């Protein structure tokens, strides 16, 4: 039951100080395995509130979020405003099932408060602004896996997959 | 054709096309490509008989048939896939019209005929155009539309993003005879949509386009608003915000004149700026010029409109019809505003 | 009619924006534009043309990098006192006068090339003051707009 | 690496004086695996000079001649009238390719001058007069590959595909 | 009459010393009619060696190298390293076809020794970095047709024709 941490990718520059040790297990659920990123985690009924970018629990099935499932601990001080839960690894809804199966998985979802006073008219916003892609591969896609930009220079196979596979919901409110 | 089918055949297909490309004679070239199949057909053993000597010939015969007829050959799958997305877009625009307090006289697939108040017609045109391409922001009932598809509770059905849709708004008095109103709306659409041309960029080269216009008329005032600015209207996901990106410019400008930040003189002042803004070939000069045309007619401390500078030099034209239309999009914007505001008379 | 004037307000210009560099006697060009235009169409073209030539001498580097803007591009008309930077507006008027055939480049060129003929050039202008003031109207108002827009 | 040999299937008996020993390596590319000949190879832009059978270098994309990659060496003193080469088996036109991929082939193939005085009017050819099909089964299908007429008397399953598949471009002049 | 010859066009240097008789006869097959480089020669199987620039062939039809056909007698001393071929131009692989020819010609193509002691691994190296088409437009685009720099100010047009048209396979050895 190796502990992993779910991290997502919004357009914001907000996924920087979230996982101090980007590792903490003996493998990675996700894998860039010559075809691009594979085994992405999808969760239904949530949305990323980009200001303090974290998921938010709503009830609408129209709303979904996608992010790379990686290993690590939640800042060694969280579970106050973060999320801490476990999973059997079987009920999951995976994109491009190509990686391992843990069969028991404790993860940590970056999470936010409801603040039930503003009506959350949510919109769908996929990745745009290619510069954010190119400095995201620098910020996160190099600090999670040293194989990125050391063994392979062919980073284009995750570049287009960032725009094609990472689509979340923006509240913009 | 290259772009349909990711698989392992795309390279095979583009090699077939390299064959077809430059009229390489009948199977006098397929020896370049049959390899790319015969090396692969022998990855499987349960394949009963050997039939790779001719199928590679029929493949390029079909591809040459397409490329030489100049059109994708139609099949019933094509037709059902189209005319189902057509009814889905129907279901979408139905809930769109009702959102803007409209009244749908008829709306079947491509067409539409609704009566709306003159206040939510720009908003409606923007939303309906972007939704016809299959790109929106809110859910429209159970049809949760997403960047070129229509997500019904995890089911992705396609849409018509490559198809152009025109509009014909008539701002009519409530007492005008509906006979002539309907005739003029139909006539403006069916005629203007085929007689006016605007500067569109095709493969980084300015050409002329015909369709995707919004033809407003108000008892003698006309204006045309392009909605494509790219002749293949969408080839990526970056295009889905360019859709009707001028109607929101006109909207921004309408929400400055309501707030009293800009004066309505802005609409009776652009002429003494167009004669200089059209003879110009410098972008960063036209930007200053429009800022000064807006600066001179603003009422608050410092308004910010910042026209998107891809509209400069857009040249609308006509094949000598009784329709009078300014030959620049930036003036059609002010004429559209004059029409809208005459609608609140 | 004067639709070609809005292109002439550029092909004459060729630069008065950083050829007039250092933001001093550059931002003075808006003053030129507004005040000079108002005064040409209240006082007259002659009372203003005298006032303009008074701020720019004859047979000097002023004339040099003034006629240089007839067959060249790089003419940095630098100088703090508006005398090389006052020939900006003088060149503005002269380029129009020549490229609209109001006066001919023969007479003008040959006239600003020896002292005997500047008197005759000025008298010729005096004979064409109404025509010039009427025609150059839009061409100048265009530069009064171009200043408050760009300059 | 396993050094091989290349000879084609002409409508003349110019195959006999081409090779000293039928074998001499460890295995072959071309195989017969109780389903007929596997691993046939074709080369583009050439043709046979049926008299003194060799290869003529043309440049027509239509040109192609089918030959067999046998394991041998053509008389131990050629590479002056036969071509010397090395292909890594990643660039072979291997029909019915079922056998192993040696991934580095050193091959000897007939190759001489075109004698560019006349137009190389090269036309297709079919192996008719099935008596010659039998005789050629006696020619190479037995002398090179001994395994025939011992493990299977059923040549009628392999006698027809020799006429079907083996077709090339013949100079006929 | 019109004894033609071939010239390959890779991005590499040592192409202007390919021959000594450049213009040769009255004209060539290739022509630039102020719209595009017409009748461009591509060979299916030949590939250029990176040292001692010439075309060494590879049995895979997927191997190809492009170029143009000129009319001339190479150096008055070659044709001992250049394959002379006699084809009717009906078997000629010409691309960007414009018209027709007298239907009987003769070509001298640069063919190189195979170097069998190394395998034939070819990769598609294409034309870019227009400084690399500069020494083709000044050296071997003028020398073939001195009509350039006279009425055609459209050397940018032929620059783009080269940009979109020319590629090859390199052995890189
Ligand atoms: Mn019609």
């Amino acid at each position: 039951s190796t502990q992993r941490e779910y991290v997502f990718i919004p357009i914001t520059n907000s996924i920087t100080i979230d996982v101090k040790i980007t590792i903490g297990g003996s493998d990675h659920i996700t894998n860039i395995d010559e075809r691009g990123i594979h085994n992405v985690l999808v969760i239904t009924g949530y949305a990323v509130d980009e200001k303090n970018g974290r998921l938010v629990p709503t009830l609408d099935p129209c709303d979904y979020v996608k992010g790379i499932l990686v290993a690590g601990t939640p800042q060694q001080a969280q579970s106050n405003d973060f999320l801490t839960l476990k999973l059997p690894a079987n009920k999951l809804y995976l994109i491009r099932k190509k990686g391992n199966i843990s069969d028991d998985l404790k993860i940590y979802i970056p999470y936010s408060s409801p603040d039930a006073r503003n009506s959350m008219k949510t919109k769908p916003v996929s990745i745009s602004d290619d510069t954010i892609v190119n400095n995201i591969i620098k910020e996160v896609f190099d600090k999670i896996y040293n194989i990125t930009q050391k063994e392979k220079v062919k980073i284009e196979k995750v570049k287009e997959d960032i725009k094609e596979l990472f689509s979340y919901y923006a509240l913009e409110q | 054709l290259v772009n349909a089918g990711s698989g392992s055949i795309v390279d095979y297909v583009k090699t077939v096309l390299k064959c077809i490309r430059e009229n390489l004679n009948k199977c006098s070239c397929a020896e370049k490509i049959y390899s790319n199949e015969v090396a692969k057909v022998m990855f499987r053993v349960n394949v009963e008989k050997a039939n790779v000597e001719e199928e590679v010939k029929n493949s390029l015969e079909y591809f040459e048939t397409i490329l030489n007829e100049g059109r994708i050959i139609v099949t019933p799958a094509w037709h059902v896939s189209i005319s189902s997305a057509l009814n889905r877009g129907l279901l979408v625009e139905l809930e769109l019209v009702n959102k803007h307090k409209g009244f749908v006289i008829y709306a079947g697939g491509d067409d539409l005929l609704a009566m709306l108040p003159v206040d939510e017609v720009l908003d409606f045109i923007k939303e309906s155009r972007r939704a016809f391409a299959g790109f929106g922001t809110e859910k429209l009932g159970n049809m949760c539309l997403e960047n070129g598809f229509v997500r019904i509770n995890n089911a992705y059905y396609p849409s018509l993003p490559i198809v152009g849709r025109s509009y014909s708004v008539i701002i009519a008095h409530y007492a005008d005879p509906l006979f002539f109103v309907i005739n003029d709306s139909y006539n403006l659409l069916e005629e203007g949509k085929e007689i006016i041309r605007y500067r569109v960029m095709y493969n980084g080269e300015y050409k002329d386009a015909k369709k995707d216009v919004a033809i407003f008329r108000y008892q003698g005032l006309t204006s045309v608003i392009p909605l494509s600015l790219k002749r293949p209207i969408v080839s990526s996901v970056s295009d889905f915000n360019e859709i009707a990106s001028i109607i929101d410019v006109i909207l921004e400008l309408k929400k400055r004149i309501d707030e009293g930040r800009i004066s309505v003189s802005l609409l009776y002042d652009y002429e003494k700026y167009k004669h200089l803004i059209v003879a110009s070939d410098e972008k960063y000069l036209t930007e200053f010029l429009v800022k000064d045309w807006i600066k001179r007619n603003s009422l608050r401390k410092h308004v910010e409109f910042t026209i998107d500078e891809k509209l400069y030099g857009v040249r609308l034209t006509i094949e000598n019809y009784p329709i009078k239309i300014p030959n620049d999009l930036i003036s059609n914007i002010v004429y559209t505003l004059r029409i809208i505001y005459g609608g609140e008379k | 009619l004067y639709e070609e004037d809005y292109k002439l307000a550029l092909e004459a210009f060729k630069k008065v924006f950083n050829a007039l560099t250092h933001y001093g006697a550059k931002q003075a060009f808006r003053s030129r534009a507004r005040d000079l235009v108002e005064e040409i169409y209240n006082s007259g073209f002659i009372p203003t043309f005298f006032y303009i030539i008074s701020k720019a001498e004859l047979n000097s580097d002023s004339l040099d990098s003034l006629i240089s803007l007839f067959s060249s591009d790089n003419a940095i008309l630098r100088g703090s006192d508006e005398n090389v930077s006052y020939s900006a507006y003088l060149f503005i008027i002269l380029y129009y006068l020549i490229k609209r055939g109001i006066i001919e480049q023969k007479f003008l060129i040959q006239a600003l090339r020896c002292e005997k003929t500047r008197l005759d050039l000025i008298d010729k202008l005096y004979n064409l003051a109404p025509i010039i003031s009427a025609k150059i109207r839009t061409y100048l108002l265009a530069i009064k707009r171009l200043s408050e827009a760009l300059i």
